[PDB]
């Protein structure tokens, strides 16, 4: 009954596990979850010809960064 | 490091009114016990649950404002602006 019930809760637990805890709970329901979009800002970046024509070339268009 | 000590102070406030109410409804005890009762894990993955307004976890305001700024000192160090 009692030993049923009571298990260790988070108090009676020592500080750096409690920490090791918090990192994964903090890892897996926050960092995870966050969502940021970049990937159309990035494939238009690399697929720029950055001033090549103005950048010294003496030859055919060189390939962009994204080729 | 301080973030878990205030929770762990937290939880043990609640805890002991959670003892001081239990002898006024036996049921209540149940669903107001389970969170005690479940594995450390689920109970800090439960606990962590400012994000969005379901609200669901015991936890106050201002513990949820601390990790709130936390988050977005450490979003802006990681540049995600």
């Amino acid at each position: 009954v009692v030993a049923c019930f009571r298990m260790a809760p988070l108090y009676n637990l020592p500080r750096h596990r409690a920490v090791n805890l918090f990192l994964q709970g903090y890892e897996k329901s926050w960092i995870e979850t966050e969502e940021h979009y970049f990937e159309d800002k990035l494939i238009e970046d690399l697929a720029k010809p950055g001033a090549e024509p103005p950048e010294e070339d003496e030859g055919t268009k060189r390939v962009d960064p994204l080729h | 490091d301080d973030f878990v000590a205030k929770l762990q102070d937290n939880q043990r406030f609640r805890y002991n009114e959670v003892m001081q109410a239990l002898n006024m409804s036996a049921a209540l005890t149940a669903r107001k016990t389970k969170e005690f009762r479940s594995p450390p894990q689920e109970q800090i993955n439960m606990l962590l649950n400012f994000k969005d307004d379901k609200s669901e976890c015991p936890c106050p305001e201002e513990i949820r404002d601390q990790l709130l700024d936390f988050h977005e000192d450490l979003m802006t160090h990681c540049g995600i602006e």
